[PDB]
DNA sequence: TATAATGGGAGCTGGCACGGATG
RNA sequence: GGGG
DNA sequence: CATCCGTGCCCTGAG
């Protein structure tokens, strides 16, 4: 099936991208009914949230990175040896 | 530019990675008041004041110029959260 | 470098009596060419007192 | 219901809505205990409906309800929501921020790629909390109170707080933008140089990727304040580093007009 | 100094009075110089006959008076009132049943007064009534864009006085006619005014196989009653049909002229295109009981034969300006009187029945509120009243020129397509081609040709000379685009030798079309090309030159110029500079035959020939609507002898009588080390050591001292807590004193609010315990100056409570006023521009050594890049350049007129005449040619500018006659390796100042509801940061940012509280938190019985609200 | 605990006398000559919270010390004034009325 | 449509 | 209609007016009903007109003196040629009224506008975007606070904890009550004069420590 | 923008969507923009 | 608290278009 | 309404 | 084939 642009962002899984873009009365009576759950997948939910978006410095392949001196690194690897 | 950011590029597999890498490193040098850094007293930053030269306040800068010598180590799953912070107390307190 | 002129405020005034305005008469002491003949004098106060 | 500058008062149109429901709604209860016809009490329970239905979404169905001696629909929920002016687009998908300004731009022929030339009093009130911090710091304020309170008054402002705000900046970025912002590169990071009078400076290479020129001109600047905002602003944002046009991967920062003439 | 005006044609007549269009109209609605027996039945008076005799006890209207002004301009002005006239009518109320009668002056309001250049003073501020341009009201023919070989013909009155009706032969044959969206045959209708099946069969039968589709058995067989009944149930469904119902529905929907009222234009209109005659502005009448038609069968004869194809009838372009008019000032002044008056006798009708039926006067049956507020409203709040735009003369006699097709009763920015914006054939003479906002709103606002004028109709005609054989006779004819469509008018540069066409072929249009044509069949004539261009394209030089898009720049740029204190008329005029100052009523003039007795900074006292002696007293630095600075400055000396009409002081932007919207400065068109890089500027700091665009700028502060609930706030000198540093500049009262400079900071006026009622937090407690001071009771809410503002202050105006003269609104007990100018030097930020669509901000201010400059040592004043002369194809500033070259150096100024102005072999001469003047002087001097100058000349002729073996004096005028000269850098001494145009040009410096634009916030106001920054400089907001700029910020992958502005930045209480505190004690800003905007949204879901909830990981609810909203 | 999810759906008369902390029973808003918000109106402080932090209407508490408190003499509690952001009310209709944005 | 001419038709009907 | 009620609403109230009418009417009287409905009708309307018409409602009685005074004031500015002052309208009220009861009466009857009311000739802009939130603390506001806790506590700590502790007893700072000096004498069980002498002597070592660091000084505005 | 494979992370459809609607202000025998939105 | 009084009243958003649904 |  | 609904550039602005 292929439709339009518009249709495709009004019919996306998110409800709060659906209602954010257009037709919110529509989108929202039948999200409603639905008792739809947003999973906040997409960038505009997070942004309506005020949530870090999932992109960039914000995706989860790059957010858990962690930065350690040698110094302090040795230090800890020497505590957990001890253990 | 930046110094060095197509090395600092080379090194990650994603710019963002090397984003968050450079800004927690920055946070660990405010938190630590920079006695904590892997820099020599000659490798230092420096700004130009009326005085003289002092430390280069800005720990963004530091954190680059860090991560270009070499002697940090980035990852995942380096090793839990409060552990590390705890031994970087126990190291450079507050 | 300064003027004050009697019963005038400051430079958006106007003298009754006198057909330019402050502006102009400021715009007029600004192409004033004063020669100091002393080299150790820095600094003149002109006076001027006319009517009719 | 506020009360604003003169003492005169300002409410919002859904309490008129409310006032109406409210009477409808006490008026059937009324004519329902004093056994009124049924020809009443449909009038009340239709107007009722049509009070319910003004609430919720007014001009929806039939006529809209207007405040007397005006043309002017009420602003109902729905329109609150909904619409350019509805809550979504105007203060959920974008807000007015804390930490900017705006000013005419002017051509900065001297800046590096990764320059601009930035006001001072614009900086001064940017970087105004820094600017306090480093008032205390150093021994031109006794605290941030009398710092604070030093920097209202404008012939109180002495030249070290100058140097004081030069050492706030050191390092930092800020983010210049104009509109339409139509791709990415509307906004960059560029590093500030503090400079007397009241224009932002702009490098010439970056006009065309923000489609800017000087015949009047006015650009938009933002603070990032977190160290992870300023590492995004310097390795993501900054003008230096975007050299290739998303779009095409052809190079966007290019020679042009006078350069391109001179060569 | 000599000017010299260059071209040959000869204008027979001058520009008509340029604020006509609102003086005549506004002076035709009034009548109030007319005698109440001799008036017109117009305006006013045509507004008061249609709304009496009120029916029902009869009420019946005499006459009206207009008084006198209770104040005059300036001081309306001055304590924010309406300049006005007090209007009285005179009313006798009759009882046809007793013969009683009584009468009475009764008193409507006021009404508001137009001053003498054509503007308004509303509560104060000066305002502007657009005219209007809208569809004429008539019978119009329409191609139907569903069904090809038919059409549509529409009726339609004036705007709110009846509805359209629309004439369609359906597919299935019958005629239906279309009024308020309801559709029905049009023979029930004609059955109603008393047609019958022979007339319709006679009259129509013409028209073959049309008539038969008119048929229909059963409207025919009933009596027009019956089919009046029947239209009145088509009409009103539900509505039971009572017969005098249906004769009062169907009355007023056709027949009242208080319901219905095509225009005057449209009853001429349509007696012109229909070919009859119309006994009034009603589509049909009410006559011996029954109904008449007037209209309907006419329109419905002229569609069958446009349907048949009938020779001698046509579609109508509604385009066309002869279908098109203008409403003036007096006709929607007209409009909402007489909307005012009609509801004013729904009152006197609703009283006529009431109270008792036999006590009543004219004073007692007249509430003239509604009329009051009807014209408050227009005045006030109507789009069409604009805030007026004084920047410069210039800038307010165009705004009273301009034309609408906005505003109401008239088109949205949707309904407008490219057929209303486009320039159409028969803008010629009427409307400016050229002269339209760029952007938007582009065709809907235009301006008034300058010999352009709107007759009484509404229609805007153009002058055109009548040419009888070969002969142009010097009479006029002002004709509207459909009586010129009849003849072929030729152009105003074709040549005459005396009154005689001299070519034998000449240039001439047919409705608008060019032909060839010879000059036995020319007819009229152009009388000049500036009838063709509005008054700010015709101050334009060498417009010829100059491509279309940047003319209008240049046009519309002129308006935005800024009166600057050493103001100057350019160099190269167009002709028009004296009287635009003369019709603006800015400059001063004598108004007979005398001499000046007194010159003064603050009056002129003239005596004439009649020996009374006339004081006219100087507005001395006013502050206009914009802040830019009106004042007059004397011209004229003691004893000097004046005539009729010359000159006695001269207005803001004017010299000596001439328009001066900027200066004259010596530009040179080179690159300058990218200072001038894409339209950028480079001036000399000369222009600023000379004063050169340095102009006068005042602002208005304004402070009320009210009484509240909880005490008195008093305008004093006593401020908590504050220094004599902080009050030094203030007087006794605590105003500051007339001269102080008051810096942002600063306090204008001193004023203390009574603390509102507070429990001192227990750290105040120990801090009062502490230092053992009792809190004051009042708190301090001075008047201070805003960020970036400040100045000189030069006036204060106090108006208290209790003292004679004034009175306040309710509970103000008084309003202090203060008056703070600034004289503005030229910076960088600030905008330049020339009358030809270069503009530019200064970018560069080099010092004067820096400057490239002429071997005699004389610097250059401005930069320009050449960059911006292709691409922009504005050639007009090139020879603007030369031509101020030649007058530089000749010491003289120029009047080079539109269309007809100086051609380069000219200009070449003047160039040479100049150049013995630049170089002999030299030669006299004792100099020969300079080395430089030799290896300029050897680059020069390597680029085919000279001739080569020429000497090095005539090679050097031969680049000079190109306007060329040789330019030294003044960094280096060495020459530019090329010849560089260099001349005097004219600049103006505009509006858009960056003192005013600049502005930056770190924290301050936030919204109520939203808990959002506030907006603009004015209240001290942030920048908005829309949804494209989040979607930059998103494509970078900038998380943390795009978070921090939509949180820490801004609607995040405690996020951004938590900032500023952490900032300020060095610490890093803390991590963000909800939105406040976010729970207004769930909040105002909930009101729309929605339950949205946020959830975590296992589905479970949490709580944003942090158990403040849950019982 | 972190948001990871947000729903929607229709809520019952129940969940809406839920959230309500009082009902709306006049049209007043606040009295014309105190300017204090009418009792049982559409900003009565006995729903919808105190104007003022930590303070009843009438000024029997008028701190920290009592929180969670509701004044016997105003019938207003005492706790942080952004409730009035928060805290909603209900109106009792006579006669069920559809929500016209499930009609049209 | 109209309420108050559908009111108006149900006072008609008395 | 025209009063601030919709058509229906008159209706309504009528219909109340009405149906009192019917309750109240003695056919014995021979008086057709539509002459005893008709003051009940109209009755029943202006009351409600009285009632509801106003965002701030306003007592009957009030209404119709505001009325009065409009009357008053429109047969002046008809007899006039003018708006009248308020000592012409006090004038032509009688005993009782001058210029200062008139104006607070006009204060008074000042109805409220609306926020959304629009904001130039496009739908872009609103009234109440341009009014600020003074209820709201400001962020300087609340960092002066906070600072100002901090400093205090600092120039406490100078203190012994006894002395410290008797002023924060005293000044509320703890618990949020001023204690009497009975109480923290009991408290710390000495005599209310010893504790107000030690409560006098932590007051002169603060201003003593005051005059010499000069700390608290700009906090007090 | 930098030659090289994308980094994990880059947010392509705003990417996408504003290389796309940059030049429609550009977008002019032709059928121009009206044709790209009909598509 | 009583003469009789018995179906409103604006005059729309009317020079846009285009398309996605439901009758 | 004005500006880009 | 009709009819109703809902969209239709961004930031500034200022009496
Ligand atoms: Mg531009
Ligand atoms: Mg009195
Ligand atoms: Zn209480």
């Amino acid at each position: 099936l292929l439709m339009g642009v518009t249709k495709s962002a009004l019919s996306t899984k998110s409800w709060l991208s659906a209602a954010s873009f257009q037709n919110t009365t529509h989108v929202l009576t039948e999200a409603a009914i639905a008792g739809k759950k947003d999973e906040l997948i997409g960038l505009k939910e997070n942004v309506i949230l005020g949530r870090l978006i999932p992109a960039g410095t914000g995706s989860d392949f790059v957010r858990f990175t962690q930065v350690v001196d040698q110094k302090t690194l040795k230090a800890i690897e020497e505590a957990r040896k001890e253990a | 530019a930046e110094p060095g950011i197509d090395k600092l590029f080379g090194m990650v597999d994603s710019k963002y990675r090397l984003t968050v890498v450079v800004a927690k490193r920055a946070q660990q040098l405010l938190r630590h008041g920079f006695k904590n850094t892997v820099l020599e007293p000659e490798e230092r930053p420096k700004m130009q004041t009326l005085e003289g030269l002092f430390d280069d306040p800005n720990a963004v800068t530091w954190a680059m110029k860090e991560l270009l010598t070499g002697r940090l180590v980035f990852g995942e799953n380096l090793v839990p959260e409060d552990r590390l912070q705890k031994e970087m107390e126990r190291l450079y307190p507050v | 470098t300064s003027v004050y002129i009697e019963d005038v405020l400051h430079e958006f005034s106007t003298i009754p009596g006198v057909k330019e305005d402050v502006v102009e008469i400021i715009l007029n002491l600004k192409e004033l060419v004063v020669r100091f003949l002393n080299p150790s004098l820095q600094t003149v106060t002109l006076l001027l007192k006319a009517e009719g | 219901m506020v009360q604003v500058d003169g003492g005169r008062f300002a409410t919002s149109d859904l309490n008129d809505l409310y006032r109406r429901l409210i009477n409808r709604n006490n008026r059937l209860k009324k004519l329902l205990a004093q056994g009124a016809p049924e020809i009443i009490i449909r009038n009340e329970k239709r107007m009722l409906q049509e009070a319910v239905d003004a609430l919720l979404d007014n001009g929806r169905r039939g006529a809209p309800v207007t405040n007397p001696g005006s043309d002017r629909p009420l602003r109902s929920l729905t329109d609150i929501l909904s619409g350019k002016q509805g809550r979504f687009r105007q203060n959920l998908l974008g807000k007015r921020v804390d930490y900017s300004g705006r000013s005419v731009i002017v051509v900065g022929p001297q800046l590096k790629l990764h320059q601009c030339g930035l006001p001072k009093r614009m900086a001064l009130e940017l970087f105004k909390p820094f600017l306090l911090k480093k008032m205390e710091e150093k021994g031109i304020a006794p605290n941030v109170k009398a710092a604070r309170r030093m920097l209202e008054r404008q012939r109180d402002i002495k030249d070290e707080v100058w140097d004081a705000l030069e050492e706030v900046i050191h390092g930092k970025v800020v983010l210049l933008n104009r509109a339409p912002t139509l791709h990415r590169l509307g906004i960059q990071a560029f590093q500030p140089v503090l400079v007397e009078g009241q224009s932002i400076q702009l490098h010439p290479l970056v006009c065309e990727a923000f489609n800017a020129d000087f015949d009047g001109d006015q650009m938009a600047v933002h603070v990032p304040l977190s160290s992870f905002a300023q590492a995004e602003a310097r390795i993501q944002m900054l003008s230096a580093h975007n050299l290739l046009s998303p779009a095409s991967g052809e190079p966007l920062a290019k020679p042009s007009r006078d350069i391109i003439l001179g060569l | 100094m000599e000017i010299k005006r260059f071209g040959r044609i000869r204008e027979v007549i001058p520009l008509p009075p340029l604020t006509e269009i609102q003086v005549e109209s506004y002076r035709r609605a009034l009548q109030a110089d007319v005698p109440p027996e001799k008036r017109e039945n117009v305006g006013i008076q045509a507004a008061f006959r249609e709304t009496f005799p009120i029916e029902e006890l009869v009420l019946d209207f005499l006459e009206y008076r207009l008084g006198e002004p209770p104040f005059p301009q300036d001081e309306c002005r001055e304590k924010d009132l309406t300049y006005q006239a007090p209007l009285y009518a005179r009313l006798q109320l009759i009882h046809k049943d007793t013969g009683l009668i009584k009468e009475d002056e009764v008193f409507l309001g006021h009404i508001p007064l137009m001053t003498e250049d054509g503007s308004f003073i509303i509560n104060g501020a000066d305002r502007v009534i657009v005219s209007q341009i809208h569809r004429s009201p008539g019978v119009y023919f329409t191609p139907d864009p569903a069904r090809p070989g038919r059409y549509i013909a529409s009726i339609i009155p004036l705007p709110k006085r009846g509805p359209w009706i629309d004439l369609e032969v359906e597919p299935n044959g019958v005629v239906s006619m279309k009024v308020n969206k309801r559709k029905f045959p049009l023979v029930l209708l004609l059955r109603v005014l008393g047609y019958d099946q022979e007339t319709l069969a006679r009259e129509l039968g013409a028209y073959g196989e049309l008539v038969q589709g008119l048929m229909d058995e059963s409207v025919f067989a009933m009596r027009p009653e019956e089919a009046l009944i029947r239209l009145f149930t088509l009409l009103r469904p539900g509505d039971p049909p009572k017969r005098d119902k249906a004769v009062a529905y169907v009355y007023g929907l056709i027949a009242d002229p208080r319901r219905y009222d095509l225009g005057e234009a449209g009853r001429y209109k349509a007696e012109e295109k229909l070919g009859i005659r119309l006994s009034g502005r009603t589509l049909a009448r009410f006559e011996d009981g029954e109904f008449k038609d007037e209209v309907f069968l006419p329109t419905l004869r002229y569609l069958f034969a446009l349907t048949a194809g009938v020779p001698g009838h046509e579609v109508d372009d509604i385009d066309h300006l002869g279908n098109r008019r203008i409403r003036t000032v007096g006709e929607l002044m007209t409009d909402q009187f007489r909307v005012g008056l009609a509801r004013l006798a729904r009152g006197v009708r609703e009283r006529m029945l009431m109270g008792s039926e036999d006590s009543l006067t004219p004073a007692k049956l007249v509430n003239s509120r509604p009329l009051e507020a009807a014209i408050r409203e227009f005045f006030s709040r109507s789009q069409l009243s604009q805030f007026k735009d004084e920047t410069n003369p210039l800038s307010s006699l165009r705004h009273k020129r301009r034309i609408s097709a906005l505003g109401p009763g008239g088109l949205t920015r949707e309904r407008a397509g490219f057929d209303v914006r486009d320039v159409h054939r028969t803008h010629y003479g009427r409307i400016c081609p050229v002269e339209t906002p760029e952007g938007a709103n582009i065709g809907l606002i235009t301006s008034l040709a300058a010999y352009a004028r709107v007759d009484e109709l509404g229609f805007i005609r153009t002058p055109y000379r009548r040419v009888v054989g070969g002969v142009v006779t010097d009479e006029v004819v002002y004709m509207t685009a459909t009586e010129e469509d009849r003849y072929t008018i030729a152009q105003a540069n074709t040549p005459l030798e005396g009154n005689r066409i001299a070519a034998e072929r000449v240039v001439a249009r047919r409705k608008g079309e060019p032909v060839i044509v010879s000059p036995e069949e020319v007819e009229f004539m152009d009388v000049s090309p500036k009838q063709v261009f509005s008054v700010n394209t015709n101050l334009i030089p060498f417009l010829e030159h100059d491509d279309a898009n940047r003319a209008l720049m240049g046009s519309n740029m002129q308006t935005q110029a800024v009166p600057l204190i050493r103001a100057q008329a350019p160099v190269v005029m167009t002709g028009l500079e004296e009287r635009v100052v003369r019709d603006s009523l800015a400059a001063l003039y004598a108004e007979e035959d005398g001499e000046v007795a007194k010159v003064d900074g603050n009056r002129i006292v003239v005596r004439y020939e009649d020996g009374r002696l006339v004081e006219y007293p100087l507005r001395r630095f006013y502050r206009s609507n914009q802040g830019t600075a009106l004042d007059q400055r004397p011209r004229v000396v003691v004893g000097q002898r004046v005539r009729k009409g010359d000159l006695l002081a001269d207005g803001p932007a004017s010299e000596n009588g001439f328009l001066a919207l900027g200066q004259n400065v010596l530009v040179a068109i080179m690159p300058f080390d990218g200072y001038n890089f894409e339209d950028a500027i480079v001036i000399s700091e000369e222009l600023l050591k000379r004063d050169f665009y340095t102009s006068i700028h005042i602002e208005r502060y304004e402070i009320e001292a009210r009484d509240t609930k909880l005490g008195p706030e008093r305008i004093t000198r006593d401020i908590p807590h504050l220094s004599e540093a902080a009050l030094r500049d203030l007087d006794e009262e605590g105003v500051v004193r007339i001269g102080a400079e008051v810096k942002p900071g600063d306090i204008l006026v001193g004023r203390t609010s009574f603390k509102g009622e507070s429990e001192p937090t227990p750290e105040e407690r120990l801090l009062r315990s502490i230092f053992g001071e009792k809190a004051r009771d009042v708190k301090d809410t001075s008047l201070r100056v805003p960020p970036g503002e400040g100045g000189i202050v030069v006036r204060t105006v106090r108006l208290r409570r209790g003292d004679p003269g004034v009175e306040l609104k309710p509970g103000v007990r008084e309003v202090v006023r203060v008056y703070v100018a600034q004289k503005r030097k030229l910076q960088v930020g600030d905008k330049l521009a020339n009358r030809h669509g270069n503009k530019g901000v200064v970018a560069k201010i080099l010092p004067v050594e820096d400057m490239p400059h002429l071997p005699d040592g004389t610097p250059v004043d401005v930069i320009l890049n050449p960059l911006g002369v292709p691409s922009r194809m504005n050639l007009g500033q090139i020879l603007e350049t030369h031509l101020g070259l030649a007058g530089y150096f000749l010491g003289q100024r120029y009047i080079s007129p539109i269309f007809d102005g100086a051609k380069e072999p000219e200009i070449k001469e003047l160039l040479a005449q100049a150049f013995e003047v630049y170089f002999g002087k030299r030669k006299g001097e004792g100099f020969g040619v300079d080395k430089r100058e030799v290896e300029v000349l050897r680059r020069a002729e390597k680029l085919g500018l000279v001739t080569p073996g020429k000497t090095p004096e005539e090679q050097l005028k031969e680049l000079f006659l190109q306007g060329k000269v040789v330019l030294y850098d003044g960094r280096t001494g060495e020459p530019i390796e090329g010849p560089i145009v260099v001349g005097q040009m004219f600049i103006m410096k505009l509006y858009h100042m960056v003192e005013d634009k600049m502005h930056a916030r770190s924290t301050g106001p936030y919204s109520l509801i939203t808990q959002q920054p506030l907006g603009g400089k004015a209240q001290f907001g942030g920048q908005r940061f829309g949804e494209m700029e989040v979607w930059a910020l998103e494509a970078y992958g900038a998380a943390h940012t795009l978070q921090e502005m939509l949180t820490l930045k801004s609607d995040d209480i405690e996020g951004r509280n938590a900032a500023y505190e952490a900032i300020i004690k060095g610490e890093d800003v803390p991590e963000p938190s909800v939105p406040e905007s976010f729970r207004v949204l769930v909040k105002e879901l909930q009101a729309l019985a929605l339950d949205v909830q946020t959830l975590d990981e296992k589905d479970n609810p949490v709580d944003i609200f942090e158990g403040l909203a849950s019982k | 605990k972190e948001v990871r999810k947000v729903r929607i759906a229709l809520a019952s008369p129940e969940k809406i006398r839920s959230w309500s902390y009082g009902e709306v029973e006049k049209p007043e808003t606040i009295n014309y000559r105190t300017l204090k918000p009418e009792r049982d109106g559409l900003f009565d402080e006995r729903i919808f919270g105190p104007i003022k932090d930590y303070e009843c209407a009438c000024g029997k508490y008028k701190r920290q010390r009592f929180e969670g408190k509701v004044c016997e003499r105003c019938g207003v509690e005492v706790t942080k004034s952004i409730v009035r952001r928060y805290r909603m009310g209900h109106i009792e209709l006579a006669t069920p009325a559809a929500h016209i944005w499930f009609v049209k | 449509s109209d309420p108050v001419r559908q009111y108006l038709h149900e006072i008609g009907q008395v | 209609t025209g009063r601030g009620l919709s058509f229906l609403d008159l209706i309504q109230e009528g219909n109340q007016g009405l149906i009192r009418a019917v309750e109240k009417f003695e056919y014995k009287r021979r008086f057709k009903f539509s002459t005893y409905a008709t003051w009940w009708i109209r009755q029943a309307i202006n009351r409600a007109i009285a009632d509801q018409a106003r965002t701030i409602r306003i007592p009957v009685h009030m209404v119709e003196t505001i009325n009065k005074l409009s009357r008053t004031a429109r047969q002046l500015q008809q007899e006039l040629g003018r708006e009248p002052t308020y000592e012409e309208i006090a004038e032509a009220m009688g005993p009782g009224w001058d210029a200062k009861r008139v104006e607070e009466t006009l204060k008074i009857a000042q109805e409220p506008v609306s926020l959304e009311t629009p904001i130039g000739d496009e739908k872009d802009s609103f009234y109440g975007d341009f009014i600020p939130d003074e209820h709201l603390p400001s962020p300087v506001d609340a960092a002066t606070q906070s600072l100002l806790s901090e400093e205090l506590e600092k120039a406490l700590s100078k203190l012994s904890e006894r002395e410290a502790m008797v002023l924060k007893l005293r000044k509320g700072l703890i618990d949020g009550r001023e204690h009497t000096l009975e109480e923290v004498g009991a408290f710390f069980g000495v005599t209310r004069e010893r504790i107000r002498q030690i409560e006098n002597k932590a007051l002169r070592k603060l201003k003593y420590h005051e005059s010499r660091t000069r700390k608290l000084r700009d906090f007090l505005d | 923008s930098m030659a090289r494979p994308v980094s994990i992370g880059e947010a392509v459809g705003i990417v996408a969507a504003q290389s796309i609607g940059e030049p429609g202000t550009q977008l002019t025998i032709t059928q121009g923009l009206p044709r790209v939105i009909e598509l």
